[PDB]
Parts: structure tokens; C-alpha cells; sequence
């Protein structure tokens, strides 16, 4: 239910030459999949129930 | 110390001359001891003589350089490459007068080859340099099939590729064909208004006939022309509007002779002090071998520098041509061609004279019209396009959400069976759903005029691989 | 897992309206493809169900060329339009309905 | 009707008459039988090529030529290529200075030499890096006429294909004898396999500065182009072992094999033009002189150099000029300096190879090492799986190690193909894994003696006979 | 590892053992009159960048 599912990205320089190299290192990370063991080890939502 | 020098030459009244000026150049600047005693010949028609000629009169003759001029008529080709091959198996230099011709320009058709008339490659840099200074973004580039267009072409995609820009559109011309109407229109239908011919004379006017024809000489175009498509009918057959070149003290052969003689005037003395000098056979029979020193005299000439030349300093590339060449930009005005832009090399000089445009414009069009015609491309999703056949009006029944909001609907174009192996038509569907709002959104802000459009195979599109697989290409 | 292919190529459809006719139909066992679509499916015809939790996470967008000068004022008319209530709008209008 | 040939002085002539005559005469029997007007000369002058010119066109109206050499000048195939523009006769290249093929062909020329272009050597040495599964690349240029077209050409070819070939940028050298932007442009080199666009002089200094930098150790590869290479006889001593290169040198095709395939496409064509167009060409008023207009009534024999097969072989011609299928000889430096064929790619377009992947030592300097390592292994867990590459111009996809195995023939004979196969499973991770901590080639192989074994008759079988062995 | 030079005045070996140089930071234990030589050898091979 968020009013504005944003997210946080990288603050670049207008013009700056990076726009090629880390939206693809970006993309490749999520393909293969790198972040599921740093969210569970850097978020860890202790407050579950089921 | 006793050398000579060839030189092929038109008329006789061109040979007496130009051995006045070397025999008077001979005892000027440092004038250390006798340093000429030249030598030269005649185009003869026939190319059997010519060559058997050429060979007498300079293998026997004891000399180390070609002075090959344009040939008397400019209607007539002429090509000097009979003389340049002769002078390649020895490894023998050749000056040429004004081969603007961009044959030459690769070292491999022609090893030995050092000319003072600069390519078409400085064009496109003269080119290249006009539309950084103009600041153009939507480029478009028309080239014959021909061995200098592709040249051309080539220097100036390396030349545009440093920036990150790439032409938009590049197509083929052919040497005789009447029928551009297709590629014509194929470039009108772009966002591009900039217009640049290389080809010959004819060629040109053929091309340009049909510019008329389909108002490509109204407002908001700019035409760049090269200097070699402006001369003969092009003049009558050209309107205003015209950006043309030339070249300054370009078509001076007397001038251009007269530097290439200063030059190896004192070339020879800085080649002679080697270890050792290869003379040639005392005949065009009897010694088939290679002279070794070939590299270290194309080294001398292209390392040495001479200012006392017309042009200022001169200096060669790593093809041995002329570099930073002097080039004035030539407009059309009233049928009359006024000389505006003046470059020295790497400056800019405007002049106090107005830059007229096609259409009559008193400012330069930015050439930058998108037409806000931006294709679509939708594919079928049921939770997002909702895609229904049309009735017999052309207009889809209209309904209500929950809230009883007029639900909006766009006209589809599509295929009417998305099966494949058979009878595709393109019958209007209407396709509807989430995308289409944000798409209305977009074009009632921004001003975009939406087109909706299908795909027959009904995929996405990644990387296949079909017969050739080297060639990956997208579907 | 490079031994999926081994059954994936093999059974490869050619629409998302056929697969899921020919899953309706007891066809296919299971199908893949977005939740979101998947999601929809479920909640508008009570006979099919999603299961899993989530994999490969990501997400949609709008692809223009390298070239087009109309990067920037799209982002900018998305980001309003997300900022301003009106992507909750058209999902609770197209996708938000009656939950079997 | 009417065909001249040209021969150098390295054999006799009448022998060489001989073999000319019977040529045509072998089978394919054409209505109008062509003779032949065969000269042996030592002097290589453009006037003799010239007046040869003439006298063949005196001689009955000569329609072709064919033209042997025995030096390596480039200079008597620009000669040629113009008495073929100024005379519209077709002129074929054979071994010698017009074997290389640099210029050109021009629209009013009539010329197909036996060469083949940089491109078709690109495209070679591309299938070779395939069949080697080397996918680091490293484009070391110089300007050369041509070479920046070869660049753009070999880059719009790697970035098209499906392999996956690395993204090093092209490090151009600026101008030779600098000695101190030479090792700055050296440095930025961090490749394992290296491609040469350098002439024969250039050569020798680009390859001492390697040798001083050290580039020449066995993990690191050189590949030498067809121009460098031309003079197969002369091998500097300062050129190290392994060169690995592609020519179609005399080696398994002779002169007399290039002229009978010469003359037989020659009466193809002609054969061709007759069933086409029933007139002879006729020559001009001179050899090539202007004393009228150049014009050609009749049709140009490009389009007729398209279907043609001779004795079952597609040996055509492209719209260049450029051989469709040509030999394409893969050369490799030998460890006592001499050049011996490793492969073909006649078969079809493709590459063949000997499978011969250690050939390469301290040759510039005395080093030993033993960075390649043999490894085996089996098939008889669900860790280690091998596969058949699948034909599609690629290796295993991706996640793969090139492996070796002895795929028997026959049921007596024991000769087995070192066909690369597929390398998957929990073990192949385990060695990629180890292989960023270790930086360390590897040389997968199988067993060849069923299972892993034992200890038999005093003597182990399998892996472990192979490591104690 | 250390990379020991073995004797002054090679102008061969010298490239031999910085090839072996692939660090970020270099700690050199040298003497003044080597010094020159050394640092030329470094500029030559482009090892003083940022
Ligand atoms: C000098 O040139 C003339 C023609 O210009 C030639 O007839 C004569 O043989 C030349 N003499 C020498 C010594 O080269
Ligand atoms: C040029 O070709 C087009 C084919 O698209 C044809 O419609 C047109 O009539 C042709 N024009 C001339 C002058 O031949
Ligand atoms: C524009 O070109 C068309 C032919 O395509 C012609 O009919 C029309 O008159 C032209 N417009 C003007 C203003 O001349
Ligand atoms: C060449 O230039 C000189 C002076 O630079 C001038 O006197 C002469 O008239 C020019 N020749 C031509 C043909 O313009
Ligand atoms: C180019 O510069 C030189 C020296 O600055 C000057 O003598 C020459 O006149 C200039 N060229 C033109 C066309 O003004
Ligand atoms: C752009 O959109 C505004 C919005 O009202 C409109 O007034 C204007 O005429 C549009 N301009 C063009 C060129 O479509
Ligand atoms: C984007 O919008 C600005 C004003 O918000 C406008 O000036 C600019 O021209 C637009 N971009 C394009 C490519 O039209």
C-alpha cells in the first residue's frame, strides 16, 4: 500500500560517461541473483507471524 | 652530387616553364652545389607509349621522383595510375598536382604515392568541423558506390564516432541509375533536414534534379555540397541555397609545381648523405630487382617541413597527403558563388557576408523536427490490452467501468490470425486497457501523436539463431 | 539448472491465451510467467491459483533509442504521474477486482 | 577458345607444355578447344609483361592469361590489374609476387587472383579462437593501409556473434622507432591470447619488445597474419616458436595443381559465356592503347563468375574477386623453426584442427614452466557430465570446460579424436571456483580404461595409473 | 613476493621483473644513483599514474 513505490538508485553526474556501466552491472547483479543473501542478512524483519 | 627529376606534363609551354622555375630554384635558398638537371615528358595518348616512354626517358635517366600533372582535358579521365605503378616497383615517389581523387588515398592499390592535393577525407573533415561549429545532432549521410565514397564514408564515421553519434541513415547510390525517388523520400521521412551528396558530376545533378521535384529546396534544409559536385551543370541546374567548397591556390599548378620543386630541392640534399644511394638501371631492360631505400626516401619526404610553400608550412599525414589544407566554403547566392568561409585549418573565420538558406530563411533552421510521429508497437496482454474486433463503422462498442467513467479506446492495427502459415491481414483491431491511459497521458502533455501497432509473431524479441547464425540479430 | 532446457524447448507455445486455455484445459501442469498477470488470472476465474513466493524479482518499463531526445521528459511525466495517485488509480481500476 | 599461360624459371618448359596441353584435354571437352602459349622467362619487367601482352593478343586473339611468378613483389599485381582494366581480359593470380591481393578491383578490371582477402582471415582466425575456446582478445594495430576497415570489420563480426568475445579496446600504435610510448602502449595490455596487425618489418621490433617485456610465456599466445608470414623459408632468429598463422603456401597444392585449376575455370567460364551469349570476344585495334573510345559491347564475365564448378568443386569467384572457398592453410612455428599444416577450410566454409594444444615454450627467453596441468576424470557420478557441443557455431553455450576424450572407430583399432565435449556439474564448480584463487590453466581429460580401477597385476588403472604414471 | 634486482645497467631484465609489478602501492628499498635509472624505467613503463 505504499502511496509512491520509489526506490533509492545511484546519484550520477548530468553527462557523466557511467549510464552505460552501472545500469548494466546493475541488471546482471539482479539477474543473477546477488542480493537475496544481503537482504536477508541486512534486513532480517524479525517481527513475523503466520 | 648529380640527380634528376621526372615530370609529366600537358603541353610544352607547361614543361619550358616549369624547367625555368627548377633551373632557377636550383641556384636559390642554400644553394650548396648543382643539384638538378630535370627532365620531362608529355601525356601521350596512347598508353603503351606513354609507358614505354616514360620508362626511356626516366629509368635510363637516372632519377628518384615523378612530377605527374592533371591531364589537359578535365572531361577526359586520364588516370595516372599507369605511372604510379611503373614508379611502384622501384619503390619511386610521385608528386601529384591535384588527384583529388580518393583511389590514391589507401597505400595498398598504390605504395609509392605523395600528392599536395588533399583528399576527400579533409572534407568530411571540413564537414565534421562545420557541424561542431553549426552544433547539428540529426545527421544524414548519402554516398555512391564508389571507392572514394566509401572512403569518405568511412573517415567520417571514425571522425563522428569519438563523440557518440552515428548517422542515422546511410545509403547507396549507383553510377547511372535515374530512379532515387525511393531513397529520396526514404530520407525525407526522417528527423533529419540535412542533406550531404559525394559523387560525380552527374550523379549529383541527377540527384539534385529530384529535389526540386519533391520540395526539397523549401525552408528548413540545408545542403552540404563538396566541391567537385558544384562545378559544370550543377551551377545552371542549382538554385540558391547552396554550401559549396574550394580549395585556395588549389588549382594553381604553377604554384603547386613550384613547391613540390622547393621541397625536393632540399629533399635530395637531406638524402644524399646516407651510407648509400640506389641507382636505377641504365635501361628499362636488364635489372628486375627493388631498390631498399624506398621507406627511408617516403620517410625523408614526409618528415620534412617547409614553410616557403603558398600554403604556409607543409606537412604530410600518414598517407603522405597534404595536411590542414586551406578551404573556402563557396554559397550560392543569386546564381553567384561569394566567398564567405575562410579556413586557415583548425580556426574558425567567419566573414561579414550573410549565409543564405534554401527557402528563402535569413536564420539558420535547427533542423530538428520529430513531427511528433511516434510509432507504437503493442503486444497482446490480457491484463493490460484488452483487444477486441471492430465493428462495421471502423469505431469499437463503447462501455463503463464500475465507477461509469468513459472508458478510452484507441484504434488498433494489427494482423487479423495470429497463427502463422497464413493469410495476415491488416484489419483495424481495438486494443484497449492500462497501457493505453498512461499513453493518452503522455500525448496530452507532451503533445505525442500515438499510433497504436501489433506484432505478427506475438513475441517480445530477444537473440535467435537462425541460418547464418553469425548474424545476431534482434526479432 | 541447466537441464530445464531440456523440457522448456520442447513444449514452448506460441500465445500467453493459449497457454493459459490449454492450463484451463488440463493441459499443462504449471506455467510461467509475470505474477502480476498471473495474479489477475487467479482473481478473475476462481479455477486457477498462483503458488510460490517469489523469484527474479524485477520489473517493467519503456524502451525508447539510444538516440530519441524524449528520455528525460518521460521519466519526469512517469515519476509525476506515480507521485501523484494516479498509477493506485488505474491499478485499483484495472486490476484491482473481486478476490475468489 | 584461345588461352595463353605464364610460367616462371623454377621448372623446366617442356614438361610444363606437356602438362598444359593435356590439361583441357583430361575431360570436360569444350566446342571450341583453347591451345596454349606457354613462355618461361626469368625477367619480371613491366615492358616484357607488356609485350608479352601484345604478342599473345597477335597470337590468334588470345581471350586469357594466366600469369606465374617466382619473386614476392606486390608491385607486378598492380601492373596486372591495370593491363586488365586497360584490355577487359580476364587474368587469373597464381603463387608468387601476386599471390598477396591488397588493391582493389576495379569496376572496368576483370581479375581473380587465388588469394584471399583479410577479411576471410579474420574469419579463419575467429573459428581457430573457437575451436582453442580462447574468448579474451587483445587488438594490437598499427597504421597500415587498410587496417582501420579490417578493425571495423573484425569488431562488427565479434559483437555479432553469439561466443561472447571480450570487450579490450583496439590499442593502435602511433609511429615506430619511439621507445617510450611503445611500453606504455605495451602496458595496458592484460590479455592471455594476443592478435597481430603488423607488417614484416615492424614485426621483428614489436616482437623483441615483447621479448623484453616478457609477453612470450606460455600462458600468453601470438597470432601472425598471412603478409608476415609470406616468406615461409626466411625465419629470423629473433622470431620466437609458435607463430601460428594462415596462408595456402606451396605445401599441399603445387604450381602445376594452381594452373590446372586456373584452366579449368578459365574453359568454365568460357563454357559458361557460349551457353550464355553466342559470339567471341574479339580484342581491341591495339594491346591498350586509346586510339578509339573504350567501349565494351558485350557483357562483363563478372556475373559469369558465380556458377562455377569444376571436377565437383565450387571454386567461384565473389563480387571482389575473392575466392569463395579457398585453401586457407593453418601454419605453426615449430619449436626448431620450421612450418607444418595443422588444419584445412576447404571443408565447406569450416575449420578443421590436428587437436594439438601444447606447442608452446620459453622460445625468446630460457624459462621453464608448468603452468598447463593434465587433469582427468570419469563419468560414473552425477558430478562430472560431458556433452556433445552442439553445431551451432558455439561451444557448449556457456559454463563449459573444453574436454578430451578417445572416441574409439572400431572395434580392433584404438584411435580415438581429441573431440572437445561438455564439462557441468558439482566438481566443474569446485574447479571454477578454485580457479580465481589458483589464476591456473587447466587440461580436462577422461579415462580411457573403463572405471577407475585398481591395483592390477602391480600396475594402476584409471586416474590413479595415470598420476602415478 | 619480493622482486629483487639483480645488477644495474641490464636494459633487459629490468621490464622482465616489472612485468612481475601488478600492485597498487610499491615499496622501494634502492639507492640514490639507482634511483634515476629506476624512475626512468617506471615513466617509461607508465607506472607513476594516479
Ligand atoms: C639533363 O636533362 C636533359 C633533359 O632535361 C637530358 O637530355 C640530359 O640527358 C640530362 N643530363 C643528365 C646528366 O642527366
Ligand atoms: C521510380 O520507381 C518507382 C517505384 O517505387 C515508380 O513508382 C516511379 O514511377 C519511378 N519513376 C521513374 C521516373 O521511373
Ligand atoms: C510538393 O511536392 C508535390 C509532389 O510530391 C507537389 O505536387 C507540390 O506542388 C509541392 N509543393 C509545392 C508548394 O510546390
Ligand atoms: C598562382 O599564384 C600566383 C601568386 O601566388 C599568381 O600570380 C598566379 O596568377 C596564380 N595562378 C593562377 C592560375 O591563378
Ligand atoms: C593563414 O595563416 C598565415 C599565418 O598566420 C597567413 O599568412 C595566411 O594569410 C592565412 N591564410 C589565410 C587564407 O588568411
Ligand atoms: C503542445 O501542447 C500544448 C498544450 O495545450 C498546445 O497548446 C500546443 O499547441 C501544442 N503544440 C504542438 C506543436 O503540438
Ligand atoms: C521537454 O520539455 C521541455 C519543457 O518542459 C521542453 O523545453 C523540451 O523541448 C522538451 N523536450 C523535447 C525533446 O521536446
Amino acid at each position: 500500500y505504499i502511496f509512491a513505490t520509489t526506490g533509492y538508485g545511484i546519484a550520477l553526474q548530468k553527462g557523466s560517461p557511467w549510464k552505460r556501466q552501472i545500469d548494466l552491472a546493475l541488471l546482471q547483479f539482479v539477474g543473477d541473483g546477488e542480493m537475496e543473501e544481503l537482504e536477508t542478512c541486512w534486513l532480517t524483519g524479525i517481527c513475523h507471524n503466520e | 652530387k648529380i640527380v634528376n627529376i621526372g615530370a609529366v606534363l600537358s603541353t610544352r609551354k607547361h614543361e619550358q616553364m616549369f624547367r625555368e622555375a627548377v633551373n632557377q630554384a636550383n641556384k636559390r635558398h642554400g644553394s650548396w652545389k648543382i643539384q638538378l638537371n630535370a627532365t620531362s615528358v608529355t601525356h601521350k595518348p596512347n598508353a603503351i607509349q606513354m609507358a614505354l616512354s616514360v620508362c626511356e626517358d626516366l629509368i635510363s635517366s637516372q632519377v628518384y621522383a615523378i612530377l605527374v600533372s592533371h591531364p589537359p582535358t578535365p572531361n577526359d579521365h586520364f588516370t595516372p595510375t599507369p605511372v604510379s605503378y611503373t614508379a611502384g616497383f622501384y619503390r619511386i615517389p610521385v608528386l601529384g598536382l591535384t588527384t583529388r581523387m580518393s583511389i590514391y588515398s589507401d597505400k595498398s592499390i598504390h605504395l609509392s604515392f605523395l600528392r599536395t592535393v588533399p583528399p576527400y577525407s579533409h572534407q568530411s573533415s571540413v564537414w565534421f568541423e562545420m557541424m561542431r561549429v553549426y552544433s547539428w545532432n540529426h545527421i544524414i549521410l548519402l554516398v555512391s558506390d564508389d571507392h572514394e565514397g566509401r572512403a569518405a564514408q568511412k573517415r567520417l564515421e571514425t571522425l563522428l564516432e569519438e563523440r557518440e553519434s552515428k548517422a542515422e541513415k546511410v545509403l547507396q547510390f549507383d553510377p547511372g541509375t535515374k530512379n532515387v525517388t525511393a531513397l529520396l523520400m526514404e530520407a525525407k521521412e526522417l528527423e533529419a533536414r540535412v542533406i550531404i551528396l559525394s559523387a560525380s558530376e552527374d550523379d549529383a545533378a541527377t540527384v539534385y534534379r529530384a529535389a526540386a521535384m519533391l520540395n526539397m529546396t523549401g525552408s528548413g534544409y540545408v545542403w552540404l555540397v563538396g566541391e567537385r559536385e558544384i562545378s559544370g551543370n550543377a551551377l545552371r541546374y542549382a538554385p540558391d541555397g547552396i554550401l559549396g567548397l574550394q580549395l585556395i591556390n588549389g588549382k594553381n599548378e604553377s604554384a603547386h609545381i613550384s613547391d613540390a620543386v622547393g621541397v625536393v630541392a632540399q629533399a635530395v640534399h637531406e638524402l644524399l648523405e646516407k651510407e648509400n644511394i640506389t641507382d636505377p638501371p641504365r635501361g628499362c631492360v636488364g635489372n628486375t630487382n627493388i631498390w631498399k631505400t624506398g621507406p627511408l626516401f617516403k620517410r625523408v619526404l614526409m618528415s620534412s617541413k617547409y614553410a616557403d610553400g603558398v600554403t604556409g608550412r607543409v606537412e604530410f599525414n600518414e598517407d603522405g597527403d597534404r595536411k590542414f589544407a586551406n578551404y573556402s566554403i563557396m554559397n550560392l547566392q543569386n546564381r553567384k558563388l561569394v566567398q564567405v568561409g575562410i579556413y586557415n585549418g583548425t580556426h574558425v573565420i567567419p566573414n561579414d557576408r550573410k549565409i543564405i538558406w534554401p527557402g528563402g530563411e535569413t536564420e539558420k533552421p535547427r533542423g530538428y523536427q520529430m513531427s511528433t510521429r511516434l510509432k507504437i508497437v503493442t503486444i497482446h496482454q490480457e491484463p493490460f490490452v484488452y483487444v477486441k474486433p471492430t465493428l462495421s463503422d471502423g469505431t469499437c462498442k463503447e462501455e463503463f467501468t464500475v465507477n461509469g467513467d468513459p472508458v478510452k479506446k484507441v484504434i488498433c492495427t494489427g494482423p487479423n490470425d495470429t497463427s502463422p502459415g497464413s493469410p495476415r491481414h491488416t484489419v483495424p483491431q481495438c486494443c484497449y486497457g492500462f497501457c493505453i491511459d498512461l499513453l493518452i497521458k503522455l500525448a496530452r502533455t507532451m503533445n505525442f501523436t500515438y499510433e497504436v501497432h501489433l506484432v505478427a509473431d506475438g513475441k517480445f524479441g530477444t537473440q535467435e539463431r537462425v541460418n547464418n547464425s553469425n548474424k545476431k540479430e534482434w526479432n | 539448472l541447466s537441464t530445464m532446457y531440456r523440457h522448456m524447448e520442447k513444449h514452448n507455445y506460441e500465445s500467453a491465451a493459449e497457454a493459459i486455455q490449454a492450463v484451463r484445459d488440463n493441459k499443462l501442469h504449471a506455467f510461467i510467467w509475470d505474477s502480476a498477470v498471473l495474479e489477475f488470472e487467479a482473481s478473475q476465474k476462481c479455477d486457477l491459483v498462483t503458488t510460490g513466493e517469489l523469484f527474479f524479482r524485477s520489473g517493467f518499463g519503456i524502451g525508447m533509442r539510444k538516440d530519441s531526445p524524449w528520455k528525460q521528459n518521460v521519466s519526469l511525466s512517469i515519476l509525476k504521474s506515480h507521485e501523484n495517485g494516479f498509477m493506485e488509480d488505474l491499478d485499483k481500476t484495472w486490476v484491482r477486482y473481486q478476490e475468489c | 577458345l584461345n588461352i595463353a599461360v605464364m610460367l616462371g624459371h623454377s621448372h623446366d618448359v617442356t614438361e610444363r607444355e606437356l602438362r598444359t596441353l593435356w590439361g583441357p584435354e583430361q575431360a570436360a571437352g569444350l566446342p571450341l578447344d583453347v591451345n596454349v602459349v606457354a613462355l618461361l622467362m626469368n625477367r619480371t619487367d613491366p615492358k616484357s609483361l607488356i609485350t608479352h601482352v601484345c604478342d599473345l593478343m597477335s597470337g590468334a586473339r588470345i581471350h586469357g592469361l594466366v600469369f606465374g611468378d617466382d619473386t614476392d613483389q606486390e608491385a607486378v599485381a598492380q601492373m596486372l590489374d591495370f593491363i586488365s582494366s586497360h584490355t577487359f581480359v580476364p587474368i587469373l593470380g597464381i603463387h608468387g609476387g601476386a599471390s598477396m591481393i591488397m588493391a582493389d578491383k576495379d569496376p572496368t578490371s576483370t581479375f581473380f587472383q587465388f588469394g584471399a582477402s583479410i577479411q576471410q582471415q579474420a574469419t579463419v582466425m575467429l573459428k581457430i579462437m573457437q575451436d582453442y575456446d580462447w574468448h579474451v582478445f587483445s587488438l594490437v594495430t598499427t597504421i597500415f593501409p587498410g587496417y582501420r576497415e579490417f578493425i571495423s570489420f573484425v569488431k562488427t563480426t565479434v559483437d555479432n556473434s553469439f561466443v561472447g568475445w571480450d570487450m579490450q579496446n583496439v590499442i593502435t600504435l602511433d609511429t615506430s622507432f619511439e621507445d617510450a610510448k611503445t611500453q606504455v602502449q605495451l602496458k595496458k595490455i592484460h590479455s592471455s591470447v594476443i592478435l597481430l596487425y603488423c607488417s614484416k618489418d615492424e614485426a621483428v621490433l614489436i616482437l623483441s619488445e615483447a621479448r623484453s617485456l616478457g609477453l612470450t610465456g606460455y600462458d600468453f599466445f601470438w597470432i601472425v597474419p598471412s603478409l608476415v608470414s609470406g616468406n615461409t623459408e626466411l625465419i629470423p632468429k629473433e622470431f620466437p616458436s609458435g607463430l601460428i598463422s594462415v596462408s595456402y603456401d606451396d605445401w599441399d597444392y603445387s604450381l602445376e595443381a594452381r594452373v590446372r585449376d586456373g584452366i579449368g575455370i578459365l574453359t568454365t567460364a568460357a563454357s559458361s559465356m557460349l551457353e550464355k551469349f553466342s559470339y567471341i570476344p574479339e580484342a581491341k585495334a591495339s594491346c591498350y592503347g586509346q586510339m578509339e573510345r573504350p567501349e565494351v559491347p558485350m557483357h562483363t564475365l563478372h556475373p559469369f563468375m558465380v556458377n562455377v564448378t569444376w571436377d565437383g568443386k565450387d571454386l567461384s569467384f565473389t563480387e571482389e574477386g575473392y575466392q569463395v572457398h579457398p585453401r586457407l592453410v593453418v601454419i605453426v612455428l615449430n619449436k626448431d623453426r620450421e612450418w607444418e599444416k595443422v588444419g584445412k577450410w576447404e571443408n565447406h566454409t569450416l575449420s578443421l584442427r590436428h587437436a594439438v594444444w601444447p606447442r608452446y615454450k620459453s622460445f625468446s627467453d630460457c624459462e621453464p614452466d608448468d603452468n598447463h596441468l593434465s587433469i582427468v576424470t570419469l563419468e560414473e557420478a552425477p558430478f562430472v557430465i560431458v556433452e556433445d557441443i552442439d553445431p551451432l557455431t558455439e561451444t557448449c553455450v556457456r559454463n563449459t570446460v573444453p574436454c578430451r576424450k578417445f572416441v574409439k572407430i572400431n572395434n580392433s583399432t584404438n584411435e580415438g579424436m581429441n573431440v572437445k565435449k561438455c564439462c557441468k556439474g558439482f566438481c566443474i564448480d569446485i574447479l571454477k571456483k578454485l580457479s580465481r584463487t589458483v589464476k591456473f590453466t587447466y587440461d580436462l581429460y577422461l579415462v580411457t580404461n573403463g572405471k577407475h580401477g585398481k591395483k592390477v597385476n602391480n600396475v594402476w588403472n584409471g586416474m590413479i595409473g595415470e598420476v602415478v604414471y
